[PDB]
């Protein structure tokens, strides 16, 4: 447990961090005071990622990867704080400012990703006593091929929204292009130029017989793809390919529009079939809601769940978790009236739960009508690869952790049969989310946010679980995510598992529903937390009152109800507890004590009673004795005499014959043993 | 921290589970003892009985003189005999059972 | 459990101690009856006693046998029984 938290320690004071803090500050500095003031709208970035322990951040000042062994970070090596960094050059750097860093599921490629071009570099190869690049020089020359380069610079009206990699481990890495035109590009990486599948967006219902240059209207008229992300390898609907008996498999990719209107498609790269790379929606949405689900959405994920949960983000806040429900067959009673004959089964997303991110701090202002200024802006989701059921979003203002703790209850519904009424009771039983605010850089309102540069779970044995963020300003801040949404409870110290006491507890606690441990876990239920608060380092005027007092009147509040309150309850329970045992111990002594002192008057009791039938047996026996005597003196035919013989030599062939059963008998439990010895 | 839970010495409940069970094992030895030293009383408490029975017929027979063991010997004699019939007879089928036994092993043994 | 145990071997126990007691006092009554008796027959001899002497014996050792037969033909019943109960 202790070795763990050295190298997150070490991590968050890495020169690294201290030499690109310094070089924006010189750059901040040339800057003219026009710039400085567009500069500070930093956008939301995901500028790192981590490869085999190692962590890469981007520069941008020089076109470059900093490579930190994070695994050399947890050895205390007595021997300068530079062992471990390598610089990975672009041998042709990109010419668009980059936002995002994509590593390819084959870990063999980065995607440099900016809103006008995209680049891959190719990850040197790792040799050497550390495992390093190329063998562990200082700069590493990387190769860099620009995808699609032509369209980016001859249509400088077209913007990259998304690009993401096709999921696959096996095949060849695979990166599909969402641009503002509402066309989904696939590339390969041996050809670079020609896109290897191009989708439209744009619904194809107006055959017009005219083959050339349909603008997509729909982006046109405002409705743009804003994001997509794959689902887990799926087995194609049936009806989705006339007359194979083969199970197709292919990719789920859930599409996002501005407008929440949801698409799905299925994608197989290895088959060309018409009905694979159909779009399929916009998907139904359950319930009905009264604003649709809003026109602000700005971010997908699919989590790896089954069934499929797709998390749907609002520039607002607000976070839609839809389940994916396959498309039922029509029972044939409601045939009125749809004249397309391709029943394709369209799946429906229900819509489970809606949760408000605290994406700025809510102070209590007596001032119920101070014009909320609704705090905008663009969500980024981020996987969980550790707990699949919880996922992290980053905003230019903080990180909110999400945990879906009805996902267990879904599952255990869902495979329980048709008949399991309390398992549905018990997914109806209303279960919110946890949402955790864990870093907060926007504090004050009189402050400007620091905007999450890099974001990362690190998932490895070694090192453990924990999140990486970095900001805007190259603040590195590392934090140990627990493996689950809620903490196992430490095994109270009564909790022996003795799988062997069918002690029957006395029906009276039988009423009590559920262990007293879920009613103390109910109370210690926390709702909110004090998210960590970053002190963006401008210097040049402390904070302002009443603001500020309404701020830590909250946060004074969330420390004495979700921490003081619930410890002090906790200690009063174990004190109880623990006075509870002494007594129970001091009765059980005492107890102990008694079966002792009973033990040992039985034991004499015992004694007393063998010695009396002793001397009653002895009395006894010399009685007999006497009785022998006389009867000799008094006694002092020849039929009796021959009788004698006659009892004296059957009495002799009795034992003789008790002797022979006797034999029999231990032959007969000998030969039963070796039977029972014969069947196993 | 101020909460310490200390619920005895981990040694309080390892001796308070070995003097139980210390305990118990002596428990068990005062059982077997007294039912041993019952069962002897109770067949002394029959020898006395058939001890005094057995005064007072030579009494009453020495009382009516001053005033049956051959049937006894052939009952013997048939229970003895009864006895020896009975065990032969269970020989007889533990010889044949085992037999059996012989012929299935040599028949398992002989694919 | 173990003392309730305990209690009802200490019940018995009790029990097993009274009903010694009655048995010495018995076997004090039918000695304080034998010993006259014992007199008034050697009081007698001194105005058969072999033979009686021998047919005592023998009465015995034909009794000792009879239970003994008994005992052996129930061995037996119990023997055949567990044979018949083993090859169910």
């Amino acid at each position: 447990m202790a070795a763990g938290e050295h190298w997150q320690s070490a991590l968050s004071e890495h020169a690294l961090f201290s030499s690109l803090k310094e070089r924006l500050r010189d750059v901040e500095e040339l800057r003219e005071e026009g710039e400085r003031r567009a500069s500070k709208d930093k956008q939301l970035r995901n500028l790192l990622c981590v490869l085999d322990g190692d962590l890469l951040v981007w520069d941008a000042e020089e076109c470059a990867f900093h490579t930190v062994t994070l695994r050399s970070l947890s050895v205390e090596s007595t021997g300068s704080s530079s062992s471990g960094e390598q610089k990975l050059l672009c041998t042709n750097p990109p010419l668009f400012d980059v936002n995002e860093v994509l590593l390819s599921p084959t870990q063999h490629h980065v995607a440099l990703v900016g809103s006008k071009g995209v680049m891959v570099l190719e990850i040197p190869k790792r040799w050497g006593k550390k495992s390093e690049f190329e063998g562990g020089e200082k700069t590493v020359n990387c190769r860099t091929i620009p995808i699609a380069e032509r369209i980016f610079t001859s249509s400088t009206s077209l913007l990259l929204k998304q690009a993401i990699w096709y999921p696959s481990e096996t095949q060849e890495p695979h990166l599909i292009l969402l641009t503002s035109d509402n066309i989904l590009r696939l590339y390969n990486l041996q050809d670079l130029f020609t896109p290897v599948k191009v989708i439209s967006l744009s619904s194809a219902e107006e055959e017009t017989t005219l083959p050339h240059n349909g603008r997509s209207y729909k982006a046109s008229l405002g409705e743009t793809a804003v994001a997509c992300d794959f689902g887990p390898l799926a087995v194609l609907p049936k009806g989705f390919g006339q007359h194979s008996k083969e199970d197709t498999v292919a990719y789920p990719l859930y599409i996002l529009y501005e407008t929440g209107e949801t698409y799905l498609m299925y994608i197989d790269l290895q088959k060309s079939n018409i009905t694979v790379g159909k779009l399929l929606g916009p998907l139904p949405m359950y319930p009905a809601a009264e604003d649709n689900y809003g026109y602000d959405a700005c971010a997908l994920l699919c989590l790896p769940c089954v069934p499929n949960i797709i998390v749907i983000a609002t520039e607002s806040g607000l976070l839609y978790h839809c389940v994916v429900l396959e498309g039922e067959e029509d029972d044939e009673q409601t045939s009125n009236k749809s004249w397309n004959s391709s029943c394709d089964l369209i799946p429906s997303l229900y819509v489970f739960e809606c949760v408000e991110l605290e994406l700025a701090l809510k102070f209590a202002t007596e001032e119920e009508e101070s014009l909320e200024l609704d705090f905008a802006c663009p969500i980024k989701l981020h996987r969980d690869p550790i707990c699949p059921s919880r996922y992290h979003c980053t905003h230019v203002a903080g990180v909110h952790s999400v945990g879906l703790t009805w996902f267990n209850k879904l599952e255990k519904f869902l495979s329980s049969g048709e008949e399991d009424k309390d398992s549905l009771q018990e997914l109806a039983a209303e279960q919110k989310c946890l949402v955790e605010h864990i870093l907060c850089t926007k504090p004050l309102r009189c402050r400007l946010p620091s905007p999450i540069q890099g974001f990362w779970i690190i998932s490895d044995l070694f090192l453990g679980t924990s999140m990486i963020c970095i900001t805007c300003d190259f603040e590195c801040i590392v934090r140990p995510l627990l493996t689950t949404i809620r903490p196992p409870s430490p095994p109270l110290l009564c909790s022996q598992s003795d799988k062997s006491s069918t002690e029957i507890l006395p029906h009276v606690l039988a009423d009590v529903k559920g262990p007293f441990e879920e009613h103390i876990r109910g109370i210690l239920r926390r709702n909110s937390a004090n998210p960590l608060l970053l002190n963006s380092s401008s210097k040049d005027s402390s904070p302002p009152p009443e603001e500020c007092l309404q701020l830590l009147s909250r946060a004074t509040q969330v420390f004495r109800e979700e921490y003081l309150l619930k410890q002090d309850l906790a200690n009063e329970e174990i004190q109880r507890r623990v006075k509870l045992l002494i007594a129970q111990k001091e009765k059980q002594l005492e107890d102990l004590r008694y079966c002792r002192e009973e033990r040992k008057s039985l034991t004499e009791t015992a004694e007393r009673l063998a010695e009396k039938f002793e001397e009653a047996k002895e009395k006894q026996e010399d009685l007999i004795n006497r009785l022998k005597r006389i009867l000799r003196s008094f006694h002092t035919s020849e039929s009796e005499r021959d009788m004698k013989k006659e009892l004296q030599a059957t009495n002799q062939q009795l034992q003789q014959l008790g002797n022979s059963i006797n034999q029999v008998n231990r032959k007969m439990s000998y030969q039963e043993k070796q039977m029972e010895k014969g069947k196993s | 921290s101020r909460a310490c839970f200390q619920v005895g010495s981990e040694e309080e409940k390892r001796q308070l589970r070995t003097e139980s069970d210390g305990l118990h094992s002596f428990f068990l030895e005062i059982k077997e003892t007294t039912e041993s030293l019952r069962g002897e009383f109770s067949a002394m408490k029959i020898k006395n009985l058939e001890g005094f029975a057995s005064i007072e017929d030579v009494q009453q027979r020495n009382k009516l003189k001053q005033d049956k063991s051959e049937t006894q010997m052939q009952e013997i004699r048939r229970l003895n005999q009864y006895v020896k019939n009975a065990v032969q007879d269970v020989n007889d089928v533990l010889d044949l059972e085992w037999d059996q036994y012989l012929e299935e092993k040599q028949k398992k043994k002989g694919i | 459990t173990l003392h309730r145990e305990m209690e009802k071997v200490k019940l018995d126990q009790k029990r097993l101690d009274q009903e010694l007691d009655f048995i010495l006092s018995q076997q004090k009554e039918l000695e304080d009856l034998l010993t006259p008796l014992e007199e008034s027959v050697k009081e007698q001899s001194g105005t058969l006693q072999h033979a009686d002497e021998e047919r005592e014996k023998t009465y015995k050792l034909a009794e000792n046998i009879d239970a003994q037969l008994k005992r052996m033909a129930q061995d037996l019943k119990e023997v055949i029984e567990h044979l018949n109960t083993s090859a169910g």
